[PDB]
RNA sequence: AGGUCUCGUAGACCGUGCACCAUGAGCACGAAUCCU
RNA sequence: CAGAUACCGUCGUAGUUCCGACCAUAAACGAUGCCGACCGGCGAUGCGGCGGCGUUAUUCCCAUGACCCGCCGGGCAGCUUCCGGGAAACCAAAGUCUUUGGGUUCCGGGGGGAGUAUGGUUGCAAAGCUGAAACUUAAAGGAAUUUGGCGAAGGGCACCACC
C-alpha cells in the first residue's frame, strides 16, 4: 500500500498555505518549489511531499479543502456572505395568516391591518403519522 | 445480579402463559419467551422462476408464497445465529434489524 | 532534549530490581540513534554485590 | 521561578486588586490555580501526608502498583482542604496531593455552646456528610471538651480550627479515604445550613470581573 | 454571627437565591449573578444603573430559572405586568 | 422590558413575524413553555405569542447591554442555520463568535489555545447546542438561548420563545437583537429607521447560491 | 454436589434409619 | 422497632427477649449445655494427672511437630 | 388508612419545602394543625396561610418562604414532664441557639421556652428548627 | 402520423444440526519521602 | 466410548385423560408484605364517562357502531432525568433516613454441623409443620474494574498455519 504518514500531509498542507501563488500542477516545477522553500533532509520525503503537493492542487482547482485557509479560495466566500439584494423576501404586498392568529393579533395591540388576508382552516384533524 | 429489566419474556401481570414446542429442537418453552420468526417465501428462487414461467400453461401466472411460523428456544435461536449477543448499553434496543433487503 | 537513567541491581533487598526515569524525548530506532544519543555502562562495585549504570 | 498567570482572576490577584479569598468565595467563583491560596495563605498553611495507599493494575506481565496520595491542607483559624493523587512514585504523587489539596479548601465557621462570650470555639450545628457508606456527624460541644474522633478526623479539626466537637461514625471507617472525604464533606457543609443569625436580606455587591473590568482590558487581551 | 459584646464573627456573609431563599456555598459553581440593566424613561438609553439577582445551581440545574427571572422583573417593574 | 411606551413593539416588526413564520411552532410542547403559548389548532402547530417573545427579546438586550465589555459575549451557533447570522451579530455588537464545531474544553481546559472566559453567553438552540450548556455550568455564567416549544429548558436564563428552525426567522431574532443592543448602547437613534436590509442575517443553501448567481448579473 | 440430590441422598438414609429403628423395636 | 403505639411494650418485650434468645453468645451464655460440655466446669484453672505425651502436628501453613501432654 | 392528619400535614410541607415551592395544600384541617401553623408563624418559618372552609373538613393554603428546613411529627404523644424536657433538647434539636419542640400543655399547645416560662409540661407534637 | 413510454437496476437473505474429545505433583512473592 | 447400567435411535410398564377420596409441596420469583399521604416530564395502551372540526354505515335530521383531536378515574406497562436513595448493579420507588417516630403482621444475627438428633403432631404411604446441641472453622459471601483463558460471537493477519 501506498498511504502517506502525517509528517508528509502535514508539510504538504502547510506548503500549499503558506506558498500558494508559486505552484502549479506540474510535479517536477512545484518539487523544486518544495526543494528551495523548505529544508528536507532526505529525497524520497522530498518526492512524496511534491506528490502530495501536485495532488492538493487538483483538489483545490475543483474546489475548498477543509485543512487549507490560503488567500484565493476564500474572499468570494466573504463577497458570497456580503452581498446584499434588492427585494426584501418579508415586505410583501399580501401576506396570508390563520384565523386564530388574525384574533391573537386583534387581542393583542391592533384593530385592522392593511396587509393581512385570511385562509381558511383545515377541514382534517390528522397530523401524526401512524405509529401505534 | 439482575440482567433485563424484564425477565426475558413478555409476561408482566400474568404469572402462567401456556408452553410451547420449539422447531429446530423439542424443549418445551412457553409462547411469549421463545424467538418467534414469520418468515416468507416463495416456492421456487430467483433462479428457477424462469424455468417454472416458460414451462407453465398459463400466460402471466402469479407464483404461490409459502408461510409458514417457527417456534425456536433460546440455545437453538442463538446456535441457528438467529439472534446473538450484544453490549450491555445496546441490549435495551428494541427496533428490529433494518429492511434494507 | 531529553534523558532516561536506569539502575540495576540488588537495591534494598535481596532480590534484584531496576528503576527507569524517562521523561522528554528519546528515539531509539534507526540510524539516527548513532549521532543523537551518547551511551554509557558503569559498574558499582558496593559492599553487597554490583550496580549497573546506563546513561542514554 | 515566575507567576505567568492563564486566567484573569489570577491576573486579577496577582495586580493586588483583590484583598482577600473572602470576596471569592463569596462570589463562588472556581479557583483553577494552586498558587493563588499559595499567594493568599502562606507560611501559615501546614501539611503532613494521612496515608499512602498502593493500588495495583493487573496486566498481561504482571502488577502494574501505583502510589495514592492522602494529605490534608488549611490554616489553623479558618479554612482547611483535602486532595487526592496518584501516580508511578511516591513524591510526585504527594506533590501532586500537595497541588490539588491547596487548589480546593473551603471556609469552615464556628459557634457557641449556649451563650455568645468570647471567641467561636465549636460547630454551630449538627452538620453530617455521607459518601460512600460511611456517616460523619458533627455534634456542638462545651468549651474546653475538645476533639472526641479517630485520629484522622481529629487532625482535620483541629487544622480546621475547630477546638471541640462531638463525633459519632457509622459504616467501614477503615478505609482512610472514604473516611476522611466524609469528615470533609461534613465540615464543609457548614455555611450550606440556613441559620435564623442570617435572615436579613443581602445586598449583592459587583463582582470583581465587572469592576475590574477595564483594567483587565488593558493589561490581557 | 454576633456575641455578647457586639462585634461580628463570622469571616464573611454569603449570598442567598434571590428565587429560592437558600445560601449559595463558595463551591457552587453552577449558580449566577445576573445584573439587568436599567433604562432611561424618555430617550430609551442606558444610564448606568443595574438591577441584580443571583439564582442558586439547584435552580438553574432544576429548569426552573427563567420564569423565576420573569417574575422578578414583573415584581421590580422590569417586565411589564400585563404581559 | 417594554414597560415603557418608548419600548413598544412597532408597526414593521409584526409585518416581519408574519413573512418570517415566527409566530408559528413545532408540534411537541415543553411544559416549560406553557405559558409562552396563546393556543392551539389543527394539524399540530402551537401558537407563539408574540408580545411575550417580545417582552423576553427586551430582557436578553438589557441583560446583554448590562455590561460594559462588549467582547466578554460569547454567542455560538453550529447548526447550519445560524452560522452568518451570529457572525454579523459579533461584527456588529463587539461580541465573539464559535460558528461549528465547538470544542469540549474552551471554557474548562485552562491550558488550551482555545480558552475562553467570557461573563455572558448567548447560544442560538438549547437542544442542538447540548454541548456549550453543560460546560456553562462548571463556571460562574448565565446562558440565553432562543427556545423553541419543545426545546428543554435546562441551565437557561432567558427564554425567547421562537421558530428556531426555519432560517429567516433565526436571521430576524439576530438582526433585531442587534438592533436593540445598539439601540440601548446609544450608537442607533430610536425613531430613524437604521435598517439597512434583514437578509444580511439570513441563511440559505447553496442550490439557492448558484440560481442567484445565474440569475443576477 | 448440588442440594437437590443431597436431599435425596438424605432423604434415603432418612428411610434407612426409620427401617432399622422400627425393626429394632 | 415496628411497633409504634403508646400501649405497645409486651409485645417489643416479647420480640426483644425471643430475638435474644436467637443468638450465639446469648445462647452460649445461657443454657447449661455450653457449660456442662466444658472440661473445667466454669473455672479458670484446673489440675489432673499426666499420663503421656503426644507429638501433636502444625496445620498446613507451616512445618512443625507441637510438645503436648495429656491430662 | 390516614390516622395521623399533623404527621401529612407536616411531612407534605416538608417535601414541598425541599421541593421548593412557594404554596403548600394541605387538604385535611385541624385545630392542633391551625396552632402549629400560628406558633410556626408567630416564630418566623412560614408566611401568610389561608383556610379554605367547605362544608366536611376545610383545606389550607399555605404562603412558603424559605426559612424552613425540616418539620417533623413524633408518633406517639408521648407524655413529658419539666425535667425530662432537657433530653428532647439534646436528642432532638441540632442547635441550642434556634430550634424549637411543640408540646401540647394544659394552658395551650406552644413552644418549649414559653412551656419553661409558664412552669408546665404536656404531651409532645412535633418540632421545627 | 410516430413503432423498444420516461429515469439507474442487490436481480446474493438454499436450508438444518455437525464423530471421539479425560487428567495435571507442589515448594519459587519483597508494598516506601524529602533537600541545602 | 478405554469403560457408558449416560447424550443418540427402536420398542415399552406405571403415569399422562375423567370421576370419587388423600398430601400441602415449587426459582409457589416482582427473589421486593398490607393500608394511607406527598414529591418531575412525555408518548401510547384496556375499561367507563365527558366535550369538540371533519369521514363512513352512500347523499336530510337525531341517536348508536367505526375513525380523529383532547379531558377525567382505576389498572398492566414503557422512555428520559444531578428530585432523592444505595456498596454498586439499579429503583419515580428500593424516594420523602443522624434533619433518624404515619399504623400494623411475619422474619434474620459469621461460615459448617443442619433443616440434623430427639419429642409432639398430621397422613394409608411417600412425607409436611415445629426444631437443637456437642464439635469444627477465619473466613464464607454481594456489587463492580483490570488481565487471562472459552469445544462463545463479530472483523482481519502469518508458508516458523493451511490449500
Amino acid at each position: 500500500g501506498r498511504v502517506r504518514t502525517k509528517t508528509v500531509k502535514k508539510a504538504a498542507r502547510v506548503i500549499i498555505e503558506k506558498y500558494y501563488t508559486r505552484l502549479g500542477n506540474d510535479f517536477h516545477t512545484n518539487k523544486r518549489v518544495c526543494e528551495e522553500i523548505a529544508i528536507i533532509p532526505s529525497k524520497k520525503l522530498r518526492n512524496k511531499i511534491a506528490g502530495y503537493v501536485t495532488h492538493l492542487m487538483k483538489r483545490i482547482q475543483r474546489g475548498p479543502v477543509r485543512g487549507i485557509s490560503i488567500k484565493l479560495q476564500e474572499e468570494e466566500r466573504e463577497r458570497r456572505d456580503n452581498y446584499v439584494p434588492e427585494v426584501s423576501a418579508l415586505d410583501q404586498e399580501i401576506i396570508e395568516v390563520d384565523p386564530d392568529t388574525k384574533e391573537m393579533l386583534k387581542l393583542l395591540d391592533f384593530g385592522s391591518l392593511s396587509n393581512l388576508q385570511v385562509t381558511q382552516p383545515t377541514v382534517g384533524m390528522n397530523f401524526k403519522t401512524p405509529r401505534g | 445480579t439482575k440482567k433485563r429489566r424484564n425477565n426475558g419474556r413478555a409476561k408482566k401481570g400474568r404469572g402462567h402463559v401456556q408452553p410451547i414446542r420449539c422447531t429446530n429442537c423439542a424443549r418445551c418453552v412457553p409462547k411469549d419467551k421463545a424467538i418467534k420468526k414469520f418468515v416468507i417465501r416463495n416456492i421456487v428462487e430467483a433462479a428457477a422462476v424462469r424455468d417454472i414461467s416458460e414451462a407453465s400453461v398459463f400466460d402471466a401466472y402469479v407464483l404461490p408464497k409459502l408461510y409458514v411460523k417457527l417456534h425456536y428456544c433460546v440455545s437453538c435461536a442463538i446456535h441457528s445465529k438467529v439472534v446473538r449477543n450484544r453490549s450491555r448499553e445496546a441490549r435495551k434496543d428494541r427496533t428490529p434489524p433494518p429492511r434494507f433487503r | 532534549k531529553g534523558c532516561e537513567v536506569v539502575v540495576s541491581g540488588k537495591l534494598r533487598g535481596q532480590r534484584a530490581k531496576s528503576m527507569k526515569f524517562v521523561d522528554g524525548l528519546m528515539i531509539h530506532s534507526g540510524d539516527p540513534v548513532n549521532y543523537y544519543v551518547d551511551t554509557a555502562v558503569r559498574h558499582v562495585l558496593l559492599r553487597q554485590g554490583v550496580l549497573g549504570i546506563k546513561v542514554k | 521561578k515566575e507567576w505567568l498567570p492563564v486566567t484573569k482572576l489570577g491576573r486579577l490577584v496577582k495586580d493586588m486588586k483583590i484583598k482577600s479569598l473572602e470576596e471569592i468565595y463569596l462570589f463562588s467563583l472556581p479557583i483553577k490555580e494552586s498558587e493563588i491560596i499559595d499567594f493568599f495563605l502562606g507560611a501559615s498553611l501546614k501539611d503532613e501526608v494521612l496515608k499512602i495507599m498502593p493500588v495495583q493494575k493487573q496486566t498481561r506481565a504482571g502488577q502494574r502498583t501505583r502510589f495514592k496520595a492522602f494529605v490534608a491542607i488549611g490554616d489553623y483559624n479558618g479554612h482547611v482542604g483535602l486532595g487526592v493523587k496518584c501516580s508511578k512514585e511516591v513524591a510526585t504523587a504527594i506533590r501532586g496531593a500537595i497541588i490539588l489539596a491547596k487548589l480546593s479548601i473551603v471556609p469552615v465557621r464556628r459557634g457557641y455552646w449556649g451563650n455568645k462570650i468570647g471567641k467561636p470555639h465549636t460547630v454551630p450545628c449538627k452538620v453530617t456528610g455521607r459518601c460512600g457508606s460511611v456517616l460523619v456527624r458533627l455534634i456542638p460541644a462545651p468549651r474546653g471538651t475538645g476533639i472526641v474522633s479517630a485520629p484522622v478526623p481529629k487532625k482535620l479539626l483541629m487544622m480546621a480550627g475547630i477546638d471541640d466537637c462531638y463525633t459519632s461514625a457509622r459504616g467501614c471507617t477503615a478505609t482512610l479515604g472514604n473516611f476522611a472525604k466524609a469528615t470533609f464533606d461534613a465540615i464543609s457543609k457548614t455555611y450550606s445550613y440556613l441559620t435564623p443569625d442570617l435572615w436579613k436580606e443581602t445586598v449583592f455587591t459587583k463582582s470583581p470581573y465587572q469592576e475590574f473590568t477595564d483594567h483587565l482590558v488593558k493589561t490581557h487581551t | 454571627m454576633q456575641n455578647d459584646a457586639g462585634e461580628f464573627v463570622d469571616l464573611y456573609v454569603p449570598r442567598k437565591c434571590s428565587a429560592s431563599n437558600r445560601i449559595i456555598g463558595a463551591k457552587d459553581h453552577a449558580s449566577i449573578q445576573m445584573n439587568v440593566a436599567e433604562v432611561d424613561k424618555v430617550t430609551g438609553r442606558f444610564n448606568g444603573q443595574f438591577k441584580t439577582y443571583a439564582i442558586c445551581g439547584a435552580i438553574r440545574r432544576m429548569g426552573e430559572s427563567d420564569d423565576s427571572i420573569l417574575r422578578l422583573a414583573k415584581a421590580d417593574g422590569i417586565v411589564s405586568k400585563n404581559f | 422590558s417594554g414597560a415603557l411606551d418608548v419600548l413598544q413593539m412597532k408597526e414593521e416588526d409584526v409585518l416581519k413575524f408574519l413573512a418570517a413564520g415566527t409566530h408559528l411552532g413545532g408540534t411537541n410542547l415543553d411544559f416549560q413553555m406553557e405559558q409562552y403559548i396563546y393556543k392551539r389548532k389543527s394539524d399540530g402547530i402551537y401558537i407563539i405569542n408574540l408580545k411575550r417573545t417580545w417582552e423576553k427579546l427586551l430582557l436578553a438586550a438589557r441583560a446583554i447591554v448590562a455590561i460594559e465589555n462588549p467582547a466578554d459575549v460569547s454567542v455560538i451557533s453550529s447548526r447550519n442555520t445560524g452560522q452568518r447570522a451570529v457572525l454579523k451579530f459579533a461584527a456588529a455588537t463587539g461580541a465573539t463568535p464559535i460558528a461549528g464545531r465547538f470544542t469540549p474544553g474552551t471554557f474548562t481546559n485552562q491550558i488550551q489555545t482555545a480558552f475562553r472566559e467570557p461573563r455572558l453567553l448567548v447560544v442560538t438552540d438549547p437542544r442542538a447546542d447540548h454541548q456549550p450548556l453543560t460546560e456553562a455550568s462548571y463556571v460562574n455564567l448565565p446562558t440565553i438561548a432562543l427556545c423553541n416549544t419543545d426545546s428543554p429548558l435546562r441551565y437557561v436564563d432567558i427564554a425567547i420563545p421562537c421558530n428556531n428552525k426555519g432560517a429567516h426567522s433565526v436571521g430576524l431574532m439576530w438582526w433585531m437583537l442587534a438592533r436593540e443592543v445598539l439601540r440601548m448602547r446609544g450608537t442607533i437613534s430610536r425613531e430613524h429607521p437604521w435598517e439597512v436590509m434583514p437578509d444580511l442575517y439570513f441563511y440559505r443553501d447553496p442550490e439557492e447560491i448558484e440560481k442567484e448567481e445565474q440569475a443576477a448579473a | 454436589m448440588r442440594a437437590k440430590w443431597r436431599k435425596k441422598r438424605m432423604r434415603r438414609l432418612k428411610r434407612k434409619r426409620r427401617k432399622m429403628r422400627q425393626r429394632s423395636k | 422497632g415496628k411497633c409504634r403505639g403508646l400501649r405497645t411494650a409486651r409485645k417489643l418485650r416479647s420480640h426483644r427477649r425471643d430475638q435474644k434468645w436467637h443468638d450465639k453468645q446469648y445462647k452460649k451464655a445461657h443454657l447449661g449445655t455450653a457449660l456442662k460440655a466444658n472440661p473445667f466446669g466454669g473455672a479458670s484453672h484446673a489440675k489432673g494427672i499426666v499420663l503421656e505425651k503426644v507429638g501433636v502436628e502444625a496445620k498446613q501453613p507451616n512445618s512443625a511437630i507441637r510438645k503436648c501432654v495429656r491430662v | 388508612v390516614r390516622m395521623n392528619v399533623l404527621a401529612d400535614a407536616l411531612k407534605s410541607i416538608n417535601n414541598a419545602e425541599k421541593r421548593g415551592k412557594r404554596q403548600v395544600l394541605i387538604r385535611p384541617c385541624s385545630k392542633v394543625i391551625v396552632r402549629f401553623l400560628t406558633v410556626m408563624m408567630k416564630h418566623g418559618y412560614i408566611g401568610e396561610f389561608e383556610i379554605i372552609d367547605d362544608h366536611r373538613a376545610g383545606k389550607i393554603v399555605v404562603n412558603l418562604t424559605g426559612r424552613l428546613n425540616k418539620c417533623g411529627v413524633i408518633s406517639p404523644r408521648f407524655d413529658v414532664q419539666l425535667k425530662d424536657l432537657e433530653k428532647w433538647q439534646n436528642n432532638l434539636l441540632p442547635s441550642r441557639q434556634f430550634g424549637f419542640i411543640v408540646l401540647t400543655t394544659s394552658a395551650g399547645i406552644m413552644d418549649h421556652e414559653e412551656a419553661r416560662r409558664k412552669h408546665t409540661g404536656g404531651k409532645i407534637l412535633g418540632f421545627f428548627f
